[PDB]
């Protein structure tokens, strides 16, 4: 009960937690000293008054209340972020103490205490984190981010039409509040073909999820100790640009060009048109045609030249020539085969598991901080980060795709330093892949246009109790099957690791491309492990069981993971050509025996507290480059591998 | 009670008329006519619904409308778009609404009722409140109609934004019946002093000043479809003039502040190195006006929806020929005939207003200016986005490029009075009062020394809750910050020889020295006089002594008036006096008694602040040009003291001095 009392924290964060909660109108016994000075005066009368009608009281126990100083220096109108340094050492406290309550009832109290105190957006973070670790809240799921904060994840106009709702349809039927699926530039803008993609509301809340579950630093370096997280980092932001990349090029776009010159002018613009109830305030736009510049923001702690990217983008590049980094002793540290990706991942980010912080730096986190405050760099002016600024946000902004693409650069840079796979590690003796295909017209995809609705009713404070839907526009696919023809010639049961991936038949200015160039392309669909008889077998997966994503009505906490509904790309109204490659590896090679998870969606986001459930490296096999810089993916293909030329079709129709 | 009706309909512009309005929470009783297609099933029942709650007050019967209003251009800005009048469209729209109101019967109050229930049922609210505010200003029946405060209605382009989820948590947190306590605002919000500009900021972000510019606006439109309305006395010259007090003023502040004369914005290729984060979100349309990065440059405007298709070329165009009459004297109108230049004429071909002789030629580069400088980061609508602060006549004044552009259209009307072929430097027969002789100035304050003026801070209440669209009722206060002064008098002692029985009094005062701590010249000192005061009074013959209170200013609206205890036309009494410094700058107090005989104008509720305003219904109560003796050079002095010598003019040195405490306002609630 008090596990499940919780939840009532996030319903109308910014509304006093002496206020009714939830649809069901409870309250919550505050105790006078935890009113906020600006009430205490008057706790007796708001006790009263709040209480009045609610359905049930709930205890708060009597603690010793924790001293909040330091996580109490946030503003509680500001916004927060992990990526400004301040904000790193406020939420670590938070975590802390929440974590060191020595019981629920403790850890229920102590939140309605900080609850009245503490910036929500600091307080929602905080919290979710420590009922994900503390053993006492396990099987207890965090309330979807963006029913809690909608305001991050929609065009601000919809607000003011979901408050006119609230308050004056008082009776009778209601009609979704329209989300604009077209809102932040005209179509005179080339980046706005792709912005279905970077606005997606699963988007955004997978990437939001994936950097809850793996945070670059916390209150304890065992939160951020996850298995394999670096080459994690690595793997899962490159699948976004491949993704991205498909995406630009069914849209008549060029694939995304990486910033690597840091002084270079952003050409591309951004203007959010988002609005924070919490912040009171709207987001800043970036101009276009804006640079980075110096840092120093007091506030924030934050204070470094643009110089400093290009000192620390040399040390990363000088450490991959040698494939050893320099290490506090005065020593060097090799990049080793198994763990070397791992490293750098965690270098790059960098988190606090990083080999040496102090000399490597805080690269990518800091590309992040530039780049949301090109317009207010030494706080003269008062203004808050852009939309880069946080990872609720940081997808829908042109910039992220070129900043993650200047990334991943370097970590492939790396990653064709290795050795190419031989063909004894790729082959598994006596499996052949006859043919591999979409059932149905056979190997065609079909997309188009959906209407599905989000509830705002819990995130739209000051308002009336009652459902207030809106209704937002999406991609959607049809779903469909695999077939796949595979030949055991050995005389036993085998096990097999299914892996399942799609890449362009031909890249931007349509031209085939070598293995080098379109393994970089080849986003990931599915894997899976498959018991293989003697001899000939048949696999139908459906799309729906895909380890990459989660379902629609999905949004234990297992909120990670690729939203089902953008699994595969656009494609194009002729017919968008694509090449269906499988490969089946020996699962005996790829497991890892380890034993009431959550398995859903380990493909981007792993198992929450397991290790990640495959031995190979993320992305095999097209992780490592071919010798022949001409060669092509027929030249790669091994016998227990099989390719399948398909065509996404689609059609400019809504569904409901 | 009818006009409280009329008053009813400024309230709350975000809600529709489903709902109650008001304090005393009235229900306007609706009709099929009334309906909007969003509430065209549930309306009516939903308006049942709120008009039988418990505490609902009465209920207004509204007379049926024989004839629909209709709107065809203005109901084409959407109601959660930005209104601004520099944009062409928006300007059609308003003269189309206005034509509507003004258009209903003299004295047929229910019917105009119904009339401007339907246009706020079925318009933009700002559009609406713009409108029916000039209707209401205009019309001969509606005389006992009040004017909602416009910062009451419109909070939002006053504060700062992040007043408002404060404000909507203390209404929904405290009942109506207690006192929420006032939501401070920093005195430092648009930025701190690490940016420069920011050190004017409690100038030019002044809730009573930016009021007044809005107030001016609305009394002296630039375009209708009435030209009555447009055409009121000597507004093109009182344009040149009101301006370029703004801008003496401003300037007076910036020395002040360490920082010099405002640089005229007048080469137009230029990057701008001033930027501006207004920190304003709009309430109606949810979007924040988008702020200004350092470093920009006008780009050729093509925003077709706006009405805006004109290039900088264009621009250059129109001031060349404006250059041009100046350098001739003379315009050219539509047929190729010429006409003799005024200060007038030119005030309203630089506006432009619908006034101008010759649009076609001319254009309207003031408008204009506004327009390129608030689209610098959209300029063809390429990214979505609306206008920036300088082209809302009620948030302009924030942003310090408003100056520059003023600047530079300043310095065009200082060209025309310059050139001895336009204008003519004032002779001794103009300037000269026979037999009245200044014999001393003086200021003196009450608690205070002789010639030195006192300065403070002072905290005051704003109630924003008319304008806080679905909150709970009861006052929700913002309690800001701004510069005023301790109450002062002037004492004038004169002898008159003569057979001058009235005088005008003509107060101005100026820094005593420049940026480089040095006496100026008068040819630049001319343009950095205040004027302070302008009244009549008896002179007897010998001894007099003129006794005038600050209070008493022609120039200002009281407190109470600027805000809630022409109305809203005038500067604000707490901004009548320049900050000065903790440690006291020098500054000189002019005074001249001049020649009633051609002082004179012969002609037949609130206070009247007649000197930027003039006075409703009636001619510009002061024959001299405006600006008078200092709207032009001198042809006989090159400094104040020679200047002043003359028998009827009096100067003296005064002390401004800051005394940096913040007391509460006694009027607070
Ligand atoms: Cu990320
Ligand atoms: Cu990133
Ligand atoms: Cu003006
Ligand atoms: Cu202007």
């Amino acid at each position: 009960d008090a596990k499940n009392n919780l939840l009532y924290f996030f319903d109308r964060p910014n509304e006093p937690c002496f206020m009714q909660k939830g649809e069901d109108k409870v309250v919550f016994e505050i105790p006078d000293h935890y009113y906020p000075d600006k009430y205490k005066s008057l706790s007796n009368t708001l006790s009263n008054r709040f209480g009045n009608e609610a359905t049930k009281r709930i205890p708060i126990r009597n603690i010793t209340l924790p001293n909040l100083e330091v996580p109490m220096q946030l503003p509680y109108n500001d916004q927060f972020s992990l990526f400004v340094p301040k904000h790193r050492t406020m939420a670590a406290k938070l975590i802390d103490i929440f974590m060191g309550m020595r019981d629920v009832e403790d850890l229920q109290s102590v939140c309605s205490y900080c609850q009245l105190r503490i910036n929500p957006y600091m307080f929602n973070y905080c919290l979710s984190v420590a009922i994900l670790h503390r053993p006492d809240t396990k099987g207890l799921s965090i309330p979807t981010f963006a029913e809690t904060f909608p305001d991050k994840f929609m065009d601000s106009k919809v607000f003011l039409r979901a408050r006119e709702v609230s308050n004056v349809v008082i009776s009778g039927s209601r009609m979704p509040v329209n989300v604009p699926i077209n809102y932040t530039a005209n179509t005179t803008e080339p980046e706005q073909r792709v912005a279905y993609f970077r606005e997606d509301i699963g988007i955004n809340l997978h990437h939001w999820h994936w950097h809850l579950v793996y945070p670059f630093d916390s209150a304890d370096r065992s939160i951020v100790n996850k298995d394999r997280r670096g080459e994690l980092f690595y793997y899962m932001h490159q699948q976004i640009i491949g993704r991205y990349n498909v995406e630009r090029m069914c849209n008549g776009l060029p694939q995304v060009k990486p910033f690597s010159d840091f002084s270079a002018p952003i050409e591309e613009g951004y203007f959010p048109k988002l609005d924070s109830q919490v912040a009171s305030r709207t987001w800043p736009p970036r101009f276009a045609g804006s640079v980075f510049r110096n840092l120093d923001r007091t506030v924030d702690q934050v204070k470094i030249d643009v110089r400093k990217l290009f000192t620390w983008r040399d040390q990363f590049l000088e450490a991959i020539q040698k494939m050893a980094i320099k290490m506090p002793n005065g020593r060097e540290l090799p990049l080793d085969e198994v763990t070397g990706i791992d490293m750098l991942g965690n270098l790059m980010e960098s988190s606090i598991i990083s080999p040496n912080r102090g000399y490597y730096g805080d690269l990518h986190n800091m590309g992040h901080v530039f780049a949301a405050y090109t317009h207010d760099p030494d706080h003269r002016h008062l203004e808050q980060f852009g939309v880069m600024g946080d990872s609720a946000t940081a997808m829908r902004d042109p910039f992220f795709y070129r900043w993650h693409r200047f990334v991943d650069d370097v970590f492939n840079i790396y990653k064709e330093k290795l050795t190419p796979y031989t063909n004894e590690r790729l082959d598994f003796p006596g499996v052949r892949v006859s043919s591999v295909g979409i059932e149905g017209r056979p190997n065609t995809l079909r997309t188009l246009w959906q209407q599905s609705t989000v509830e705002l009713g819990r995130g739209l404070d000051f308002t009336p109790r009652g459902s207030v839907l809106a209704r937002f526009t999406h991609l959607q696919h049809d779903e469909f099957q695999y077939v796949i023809e595979v030949n055991n010639t050995t005389g036993g049961n085998l096990m097999g690791t299914v892996r399942i991936f799609m890449a362009p038949k031909v890249d931007d200015n349509g031209q085939p491309m070598s293995f080098n160039k379109q393994r970089r392309l080849m986003i990931e669909l599915d894997k899976f492990s498959q018991a293989l008889r003697p001899g000939t077998n048949t696999i139908r997966r459906r799309s729906v069981d895909s380890s990459v994503t989660i379902p629609y009505e999905r949004t234990d906490f297992c909120g990670c993971g690729w939203p089902h509904h953008m699994l595969i790309p656009k494609g194009t109204a002729q017919g968008y050509p694509v090449v269906l490659f499988v490969m089946i590896s020996n699962w005996n090679n790829d497991r890892i025996e380890q034993d009431g998870s959550c398995n859903d969606a380990a493909s981007y986001c792993g198992i929450r507290d397991r290790k990640y459930p495959d031995k190979q490296a993320m992305g095999y096999p097209f992780d490592r480059k071919m010798a022949n810089d001409a060669a092509t993916l027929s030249d790669f293909l091994r016998p227990n591998m099989a390719v399948r030329d398909c065509s996404i079709q689609f059609s400019d129709t809504t569904v409901e | 009670d009818i006009f409280d009706s009329f008053e009813l309909l400024y309230d709350r512009p975000g809600e529709p008329m489903i709902n109650t309005k008001g304090e005393d929470k009235v229900l306007f009783e609706l009709t099929e006519q009334f309906l909007t297609p969003e509430y065209a099933n549930n309306g009516l029942e939903l308006n049942n619904r709120f008009g039988d709650e418990e505490e609902v007050s009465r209920k207004i019967i509204l007379k049926n409308l024989d004839k629909i209003p209709e709107f065809p251009k203005a109901k084409q800005l959407p109601n959660d778009a930005d209104f601004s009048l520099f944009l062409p469209s928006h300007q059609e729209m308003a003269n189309e609404v206005i034509d509507v109101l003004m258009s209903v019967t003299e004295n047929q109050l229910q019917e105009l009722l119904s009339t401007c229930v339907y246009a706020r049922i079925n318009l933009n609210p700002q559009l609406f409140n713009y409108c029916y505010t000039v209707a209401i200003m205009h019309r001969r029946d509606t005389g006992k109609v009040r004017v909602q405060n416009y910062a009451e209605i419109f909070p939002a382009k006053f504060l700062d934004s992040q007043v408002f989820t404060q404000a909507r948590e203390a209404a929904a947190v405290i009942p109506k019946t207690i006192p929420r306590t006032p939501i401070i605002i920093p005195r430092d919000y648009t930025a701190t002093d690490l940016e420069e500009e920011h050190r004017l900021a409690y100038w030019r972000e002044d809730l009573g000043i930016n009021l007044h510019h809005w107030h001016w606006h609305l009394v002296y439109p630039f375009s209708a479809s009435d030209e009555k309305i447009v055409a009121k006395d000597r507004r093109g010259e009182l344009f040149f003039y009101m301006h370029q007090q703004i801008i003496a003023r401003y300037n007076c502040e910036r020395l002040c502040n360490s920082l010099k004369r405002v640089k005229k914005f007048s080469d137009w290729r230029e990057p701008i190195p001033e930027a501006y984060y207004p920190k304003l979100d709009s309430l109606t349309s949810a979007r924040g006006w988008p702020p200004r990065q350092a470093g920009m440059r006008w780009q050729d405007l093509k925003r077709p929806v706006d009405g805006l298709n004109v290039t900088i070329d264009d621009m250059e165009r129109y001031r060349r020929n404006i250059e041009e009459a100046i350098a001739t004297g003379n315009v050219i109108l539509p047929d190729k005939s010429t006409k003799k230049l005024d200060i007038d004429m030119l005030g309203n071909m630089m506006e432009a207003s619908v006034l101008s002789p010759n649009r076609d030629l001319y254009g309207s580069i003031h408008n204009n200016m506004h327009s390129f400088s608030a689209y610098m980061h959209d300029p063809e609508h390429r990214y979505l986005e609306s206008f920036g602060v300088i082209a809302d006549e009620a948030t302009t004044m924030r942003d310090p490029f408003f100056y520059r552009v003023h600047a530079w259209v300043d310095d065009i009307f200082q060209s025309f009075k310059e050139a001895p072929h336009n204008v003519r430097p004032y002779s001794r027969s103009q300037l000269e009062n026979p037999g009245v002789q200044v014999t001393s100035v003086a200021v003196e304050s009450a608690g205070g020394q002789q010639n030195v003026l006192n300065t403070f801070w002072m905290q005051s209440d704003v109630n924003l809750s008319k304008g806080l669209d679905f909150s709970d009722r009861g006052p929700v206060y913002a309690r800001f910050t701004h510069l005023n002064h301790r109450p002062f008098r002037y004492v004038i002692k004169a002898n008159n020889t003569a057979s001058a029985r009235r005088t005008t009094v003509r107060i101005f005062i100026a820094p005593k020295t420049d940026e480089r701590n040095l006496p100026w010249a008068l040819s630049d000192q001319r343009k950095m006089f205040i004027e302070m005061d302008r009244f009549v009074v008896p002179l007897s013959a010998g001894e007099n002594t003129i006794t005038r209170q600050s209070t008493e200013s022609s120039l200002t609206i009281p407190f109470e008036q600027t805000f809630r205890d022409y109305c809203g036309c005038g500067w604000p009494q707490h901004m009548l006096v320049p900050k000065g410094t903790v440690g006291g700058v020098a500054y000189q107090l002019f005074v001249m008694l001049s020649n009633y005989e051609l002082d004179k104008i012969e002609q037949p509720s609130c206070v009247e602040a007649s000197m930027f305003c003039g006075l409703k219904d009636k001619k510009y109560p002061d024959a001299r040009p405006m600006g008078y003796p200092f709207d032009r050079p001198s042809n006989s002095a090159t400094n104040i003291e020679d200047f002043s010598a003359m028998s009827n003019m009096g100067l003296q040195d005064i002390v401004i001095k800051l005394s940096d405490v913040t007391e509460p306002n006694p009027r607070n609630p």
